């Protein structure tokens, strides 16, 4: 780990380690590699977790986490990886994209959204309710 | 602030080919073989 | 010496006291008239008390009581009653004036009935009040809270008892300026 | 006399656009030998390939989610960030404010050492000198020597001692004369605050320390003195004859021509019968303040 | 239960406005219409001129008169009253 | 090879469904069969609503939702696939 | 006349599709003709909105509401209907 | 001075020999072939 | 570009305020902080008397004096400003 | 007897609107005479802008004020009422 | 071969709208689309809130600002098109 | 604010007076009416007859009798009040 | 040319009101010096005793003693002037 790594991530554990005991719990370790810049999928999550908890403390030292860090942060997609993956939701490529298919695809296939994640995203993104989304923009926002 | 009343009318709007085009293909097909049955239907009379 | 319930003791113009009298003074139950054309009649104690005490400037003074109330040191210095012509009516325990003293002021006349201008139920320090305390302004809402001489940025409960709502919060330096108005 | 004319009132609000439609209708004629025919005016197409469109979508999801939860975090991280900024500013400007006022308090009483105007000051040097005398003579004793040049180490400090508390003896009159003075303020305050014999009062405060002016010239204080004479020549008893003495006794050695660095003694004398005539009673009818 | 989060007006005067709202929330659905209600009403009972603004989400910097601007949320809306 | 019959669609709709037609054509014998195999893959692959007819003699008059429709012959077999 | 093979419908309904389809069979020769008259007479009675595929080789899989669907020969053709 | 702020898929398929009675149109072309060999 | 929603204003003064609320919004991004920049612009540039307001949701009906009073959108936003 | 197509709006605002509707619908049927009544009506009844688009073959894109909106097909004319 | 049929605007306002409904027509075929691109263009070009409808047959009665108001028999495409 | 030019009475009459006053100055605007009200209710509290005058603009001689003839200001409103 | 509006006296003592009054105003410049020779006159002339007042702006509302109430203009400056 650089120093800027390493900062960064005693920044982050710290505003997460509740007790500066020096160790997190693994229930915040997803939000610790979102919270890293980094988009990670609830299996890999999951993958780790099980992969890493094995004493069963269920916390996680400076040490191992930088292992996972470096690991999860070798894979990182780009932005047009993402932008395509909108415009996949974007049926004609006009970049735009009925707001109930989004929500039906977003709820109802892969790793199941829940309705206070979809909700924010709508509010957050301030989209028109009954438009059409310039999903370049909304992308924008969420890159 | 002020009101108008716009409708569109009978007799407007009219175009003149795609009237025609269902018309014109079944009677001119019905005429082709109407045409040829009774071609057949005059030579045998011309046989008697 | 000048004592005993003398039947008068004559100066120029003097002190017109008729009571108890002791040390070439009023001391023990008598009135003294004085220059202020007001004649007082309490159990006198070298002026340097008073036992009760009814200091009226009547008829000439044209008033009937001026002051009823036990005296100390000459001022009233405990339980005193002021009545105003028409102004106020102040029952309280006031030392040397109402620089002290928890009472009750009527800042209205036609005090017996409710048509009275405003009542006054607290602490007073001198004049003012500065003090936690409560007041029904004679229309049914009541005040309770803290008094800085007035406009003090203090947490108090208004009683709107005609609505049935309740205000508490800060007079900040002013009779309103934030707070929670709810329904008791 | 006048009134309102008119007003206006524009109740701000969202306004969006929605989209209706409408059926559109297509017709298909079999194409037979016979009575059927047809105008062509039609188009020939390749087909293509077909969907499998299912699991492109599914992982696109999938990514969609796994980005999504990144950015969730991300967000999160942002308002932890906020909240730890904002405390941060909270806890350094407090501890900031906290030192500020600790460093007035030192200073304040760096100011009370320098010159002790509160008699409690003085009480406070006087006790804190004594403690000194008793610490010096505590070292000299333990030092348990010199039998012979003891005394003379002792007289030092006993003229340091001596030194000392004619010292505080000088800044006791000079506070003393300090405090004087702003009773003296503070009496021509309470002098101040509209009735007439108030309105005189406030203007005789203004005469006062136009009196007790510095900076003098010799056309303006001869006016100014022309001014306080009128105004003195009112009650007219006998102390306003003494003051107008002595000013008429500047006001000459002024017309002749003398140095106003000459005139500081008398200026004071003038100053002092001028507020013992605003001291009294008839001549300033606000006196039984005190 | 309410809140006035900033005040000009003398305690039973703001009592006044208060009831006055709440019978305007009462009897009135629109806003531009609440607004006039509460206005008219201050006007008329505190000495004109007043002026109303209700609404929703809104900035507001204004150069008022003493003792005459309030601001308080009441159920959906927050309310600014003040008068010329 | 391939007459449009009736069109209602963007061009990229029309050759998705002969594209999905000779697709089909390689699993349903039967015309009613492969009326629902071609329905069963485009109400996963398209937008829900949907109707297909197959055959070799049919004319209809249908009112539609407006830009979902196509109809189209390959070889002898018209397919017809439209959203409702 | 209305041999109803397959039937989902009121009989006000049928009793009107006999009918007219009995009326359209005899009296006129092209399918869009009778389409056309059946789904403007059952726009004008059934229901406003249809689907129907008449033919002679139509092969059709429908996702029919209940109330409203047939499938019958009449003389020698076959009429699928469906409102939607 | 002052500021503020705040429906389930049914296949149907026509099999042969339903609407087509074979025997009703192959009377005419019997009896007109015959009428034809017979006159002629 | 600038709306006017309604006004009583002269109109070279109407396009200094557009230019000025613009800006303000060019220089400012809070909407107190907008109202008070347009104010004192406004109040230094014409005459003492103003009153800005700036929202997204505000319904107010408030009495104005002549040739001062303008509601007019930028952007999104809605600004409101007559003479006290 | 009002199919409503598409409709953003509280239901007692859509039946207030159908009843007034209906007196309309037993006045006239002409379509220029239904939005006449139709507009007229909702003026006596609400803020007098509003917006109707009756017809039989229409497609709009239309600005309306929020929680008023609605379009339906009461009989064969179609009814699309929004309040400006 | 326009044909105004009814319109209040300036004449030169109507010569424009003339030349954008051509390249309209030129650009897209459906109704809708003509309108929603339409009144995207009629905002940019001209003064804004609009409210369009390309259609064929309806009857409608809006409330229109004085001099904004068209309705064109363009090509055999009745276009509407006026600011609120 | 107000400062008692002439005091001719005692200065329990005095605030007696002045308070009037305060409460004459509420209650009407008129001096007329002002003067009327003050004059009456000295009249009852101090031993009837007195005479009041009030204005911004005169001046005079009185040859009155002792506890009488307070002249004081309220704002700029002059007021003069003595008994004959 | 002396009016009396109001008039409580005896026309012979306004005639002489009103010639003392010119008098006074022949040998005064001062209103209080135009009061002295008016008021010093009218008691010799009228019957002592008497009251006056000459000024410009004052209203006033007196019961006074029967028979000795006048209330008159001199020119622009109007004079009181009557008994206990």
């Amino acid at each position: 780990l650089t120093e800027e790594q390493i900062a960064e991530f005693k920044e982050a554990f710290a505003l997460f380690d509740k007790d500066g005991d020096g160790t997190i719990t693994t229930k915040e370790l997803g939000t610790v590699m979102r919270s890293l810049g980094q988009n990670p999928t609830e299996a890999e999550l999951q993958d780790m977790i099980s992969e890493v908890d094995a004493d069963g403390n269920g916390t996680i030292d400076f040490p191992e986490f930088l292992m996972l860090m470096a690991r999860k942060m070798k894979e990182t997609d780009h932005e047009d990886e993402l932008r395509e993956a909108f415009k996949v939701f974007d049926k004609d490529g006009n970049g735009f994209i009925s707001a109930a298919e989004l929500r039906h695809v977003m709820t109802n296939l892969g790793e199941k959204l829940s309705e206070e994640e979809v909700d924010e995203m709508i509010r957050e993104a301030d989209v028109d309710g009954d438009g059409q989304v310039n999903y370049e923009e909304f992308v924008r926002m969420m890159t | 602030g002020t009101d108008a009343i716009t409708q569109i009318e009978n007799g407007d709007l009219f175009d003149f080919d795609f009237e025609v085009e269902p018309i014109l293909e079944v009677l001119v097909g019905k005429v082709l073989e109407q045409g040829l049955m009774e071609v057949l239907e005059e030579e045998e009379l011309a046989a008697m | 010496q000048k004592e005993g319930p003398h039947h008068t003791v004559y100066w120029t113009t003097g002190e017109r006291y008729q009571g108890s009298w002791k040390d070439n003074k009023k001391h023990g139950k008598g009135t003294v008239i004085y220059k202020n054309s007001d004649k007082y009649e309490g159990d006198w104690a070298n002026d340097m008390r008073h036992g009760l005490g009814t200091l009226w400037l009547y008829r000439d003074g044209k008033y009937v009581v001026r002051y009823n109330g036990e005296w100390r040191a000459d001022q009233p210095t405990g339980h005193g009653t002021f009545f105003a012509d028409n102004g106020d009516t102040y029952e309280g325990e006031w030392l040397n004036g109402r620089r002290h003293g928890k009472g009750r002021a009527v800042y209205g006349g036609r005090p017996v009935d409710g048509f009275g201008g405003d009542v006054y139920e607290g602490y007073f320090e001198n004049d003012v009040k500065c003090g936690p305390g409560t007041m029904m302004y004679a229309n049914g809402d009541v005040y309770e809270g803290l008094w800085a001489a007035d406009k003090k940025n203090g947490t108090g409960t208004y009683f709107y008892m005609s609505k049935g709502k309740r205000f508490d919060g800060v007079w900040a330096d002013g009779a309103i300026k934030c707070g929670t108005y709810s329904e008791i | 006399e006048a009134d309102r004319k008119l007003s206006r009132e524009t109740q701000t609000v969202k306004i969006k656009q929605h989209s209706q439609q409408t059926v559109r209708e297509q017709a298909t004629q079999m194409a037979r030998p016979g009575v059927l025919l047809d105008n062509d005016y039609d188009k020939e197409v390749t087909p293509g390939r077909y969907q499998e469109r299912d699991e492109i979508v599914l992982r696109s999801t999938l990514r969609i989610q796994r980005w999504v939860r990144g950015w969730l975090g991300r967000k999160r991280a942002a308002y932890l960030r906020g909240k730890k900024m904002e405390r941060e500013a909270f806890l350094r400007d407090q501890e900031a404010r906290a030192q500020s006022e600790a460093e007035e308090h030192r200073r304040r009483e760096i100011q009370r050492r320098m010159h002790p105007r509160t008699a409690a000051d003085f009480e406070v040097l006087y006790n804190e000198l004594e403690a000194w005398r008793l610490q010096e003579t505590r070292k000299i004793k333990e030092a348990g020597l010199a039998k012979e040049q003891e005394q003379q180490v002792l007289q030092q400090l006993l003229h340091k001692e001596t030194k000392l508390l004619q010292t505080i003896d000088r800044l006791k009159i000079n506070a003393n004369q300090e405090n004087k003075e702003a009773r003296i303020q503070h009496t021509l305050n309470e002098m101040s605050k509209h009735t007439p014999f108030t309105t005189r009062a406030k203007e005789l405060q203004q005469l006062y320390n136009g009196l007790n002016l510095p900076l003098l010239t010799v056309d303006e204080r001869l006016d100014v003195l022309l001014h306080v004479k009128w105004t003195v020549k009112e009650f007219d008893c006998d102390l306003t004859r003494e003051l107008v003495d002595l000013i008429d006794r500047e006001a000459d050695l002024l017309n002749r021509g003398r140095n106003p660095k000459m005139l500081e003694g008398l200026r004071k004398r003038i100053s002092s019968l001028f507020l013992n005539f605003i001291e009294t009673p008839e001549f300033n009818p606000e006196a039984v303040r005190f | 239960k309410a809140v006035i989060k900033n005040a000009d007006m003398s305690e039973e005067m703001q009592a006044d406005a208060v009831d006055c709202a709440t019978q305007a929330l009462e009897k009135y659905n629109i806003e531009k219409d609440i607004a006039a209600y509460i206005k008219k009403e201050f006007d008329r009972k505190h000495n004109p001129t007043w002026h109303c603004i209700v609404g929703r989400n809104f900035g507001s910097y204004v150069t008022h008169e003493t003792k005459h601007f309030i601001y308080f949320y009441l159920g959906q809306v927050a309310i600014l009253l003040f008068k010329s």
